[PDB]
């Protein structure tokens, strides 16, 4: 019922080809969904467009906008505090704090840190791995508190340990949070059965979607993923 | 003159003090001009080297023990491996246990204050770096692009033909898409790749790795942007095509290292019997038989 589009038309620039062509979208409430495809299939697009920013040739787009969290493809940060870009002006919980941060499991590359939680990062601050970049671009919108969630390939850089430990800790307090709505996208098929709703599509457009009745009647896109199993 | 140096002598004041803080920049400019000794020149005779020099590919380390820099704690240490043209192995585990450093153990990427390691016939302690970077590859973890066309992006210097580049990027899944694109591998990457998504990127970079018909290179997890479907055709293909060619193989997904020659795992600094997948698989006892049965 919430979010959604009547025949999406979207393109990045309206003299070229258009990007998203007949997209027909819903997420409900409280629900985690996924959003799988190909590779440059259009799966960010999407889901930026969703966000306001591709230019939809047409389609209708219905909300509930809202402070949408958001963690982009490849993690970005500022130039502040380990504490500074978490909090993203937000009042301080320990509570919510530390729970996040254990959600990430980030802990023990804060020991690591010179100054651990009140570390300066980022392009004026220290560099370190784009997997603690990752980590804290996921407790951006952990810790964000927003009604509506939004993730984008949370687990590129995460090894399976830490993938699975934050999905489980994190998602599980998401979807253990009363209505917060999270969306995300992935590049491995194992939580699939974890997932509630699925969005499939490729080379920009929608392909299916329902989670278990909706996905067995396709023997190709299933077998596809059952080519891992 | 009165009227004179009552006109002037404040120009001269102001003069000064902005000179002052036009020179203060030189200086800093210059104190930077003061740099660190890279070491380009090896020890060794490029005569000696013959021309392709790197035939076999066949690699022996040995108690490698390497660390960034010297005050920072040994990352990688007491390492043994001989490798022989071995067509693809592997080597996987866990974050932080140092993989992409022992990727980068090969390129001198790191101090490697204990230990070498044998290129065929010979250490790496005495080669040239340019000479020595110039005849491998690698693919690094992250995609990193370059503003301008695919022909420059791919090729720097302009000694190669269009064919292989072609061939680069169909047997990088590549050609299928540039196909749709109407500069003809002539279009424009723009900012480092804002144009294109983080695994056409990597996909990029693998195609540019591959333009090079090197037999030995190593790629640093380079499947972890890409999903499954073109994970398997991509993995299955440069397998195929390198059939003859020596690849070091991280994967942070081990479902692609399940087809490797050898596996090696690393748990901190070292590793935990590197073999055969069928017989560690089947042993249960390393800690790989986990990693892919947490996965199955
Ligand atoms: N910033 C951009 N401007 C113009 N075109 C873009 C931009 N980003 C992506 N595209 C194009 O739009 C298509 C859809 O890309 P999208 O943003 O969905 O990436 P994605 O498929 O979600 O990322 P991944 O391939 O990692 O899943 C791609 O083919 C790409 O060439
Ligand atoms: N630029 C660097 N400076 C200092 N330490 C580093 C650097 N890069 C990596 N390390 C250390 O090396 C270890 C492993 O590095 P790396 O091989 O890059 O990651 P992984 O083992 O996950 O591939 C980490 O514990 C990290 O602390
Ligand atoms: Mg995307
Ligand atoms: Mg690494």
């Amino acid at each position: 019922c919430c979010v959604q589009i009547m025949g999406g038309y979207f393109t990045w620039t309206p003299d070229g080809i258009p990007t998203l062509s007949n997209i027909t979208i819903r997420i409900p409430r409280g629900q985690l969904t996924m959003i799988v495809g190909q590779v440059g299939c259009g799966k960010s697009s999407l889901l930026l467009a969703a966000l306001g920013e591709m230019q939809k040739v047409s389609g209708a787009v219905f909300w509930s906008r809202g402070p949408v969290a958001y963690a982009s493809q490849k993690p970005w940060l500022l130039n502040a505090t380990v504490e500074e870009n978490i909090i993203f002006e937000s009042p301080f919980n320990k509570q919510r704090y530390k729970m996040v941060i254990e959600a990430c499991s980030l802990q023990p590359d804060i020991d690591i840190l010179p100054h651990g939680d009140q570390t300066q990062i980022g392009e004026r601050g220290i560099n370190l791995s784009g997997g603690q970049r990752q980590r804290i671009s996921v407790a951006r919108a952990l810790y964000q508190h927003a009604n509506v969630v939004f993730l984008d390939d949370p687990f590129s850089a995460l090894d399976i340990h830490l993938s699975d430990h934050l999905m489980q800790a994190g998602i599980l307090e998401l979807l253990r949070d009363d209505k917060r709505t999270v969306v995300l996208v992935t590049h491995k098929l194992q939580y699939l059965p974890h997932a509630d709703w699925i969005i499939a599509m490729k080379d920009g457009t929608i392909q299916r979607e329902g989670t278990l009745k909706d996905f067995q009647r396709s023997e190709c896109q299933l077998f596809e993923h059952w080519k891992t199993l | 003159y009165a009227l004179m140096v009552s006109n002037y002598l404040n120009w001269m004041v102001r003069n000064l003090a902005d000179m002052e803080l036009q020179l203060g920049a030189v200086k800093r400019i210059h104190g930077l001009l003061k740099t660190e000794a890279e070491s380009y020149e090896g020890l060794l005779a490029p005569s000696l080297i013959p021309k392709n020099w790197p035939d076999q590919g066949k690699i022996q380390i040995q108690n490698l023990s390497v660390r960034y820099d010297s005050s920072l704690k040994p990352v990688l240490k007491h390492v043994n491996a001989l490798i022989a043209p071995g067509q693809k192995i592997g080597i996987c585990g866990r974050t932080g246990s140092g993989k992409s450093s022992f990727s980068l153990a090969f390129f001198r990427m790191v101090d490697t204050f204990e230990g070498h390691i044998i290129i065929d016939g010979i250490d790496i302690a005495k080669l040239p770096l340019h000479t020595l970077r110039s005849r491998l590859s690698i693919i690094l973890q992250d995609p990193v692009l370059f503003s301008g066309t695919i022909r420059f992006n791919l090729d720097p210097e302009r000694k190669c033909s269009d064919s292989t580049l072609w061939e680069a990027l169909e047997i990088a899944q590549l050609k299928l898409v540039v196909k749709a694109l109407p500069g003809g591998l002539d279009a424009i990457i723009t900012e480092g790749g804002e144009n294109f998504s983080q695994g056409q990127r990597q996909l990029f970079c693998l195609a540019r790795a591959f333009v090079r018909k090197t037999s030995i290179f190593i790629m640093d997890e380079a499947t972890a942007s890409i999903d499954m479907a073109t994970e398997n055709i991509l993995q299955k293909v440069v397998m195929t095509a390198f059939a003859d060619r020596t690849v070091v193989t991280i994967a942070h997904r081990v479902h692609t290292i399940l087809s490797a020659d050898l596996v090696i795992v690393l748990k901190r600094g070292a590793i935990l019997e590197f073999d055969k997948p069928e017989k560690l698989l089947s042993r249960k006892d390393s800690v790989f038989a986990s990693f892919v049965r947490a996965d199955k």
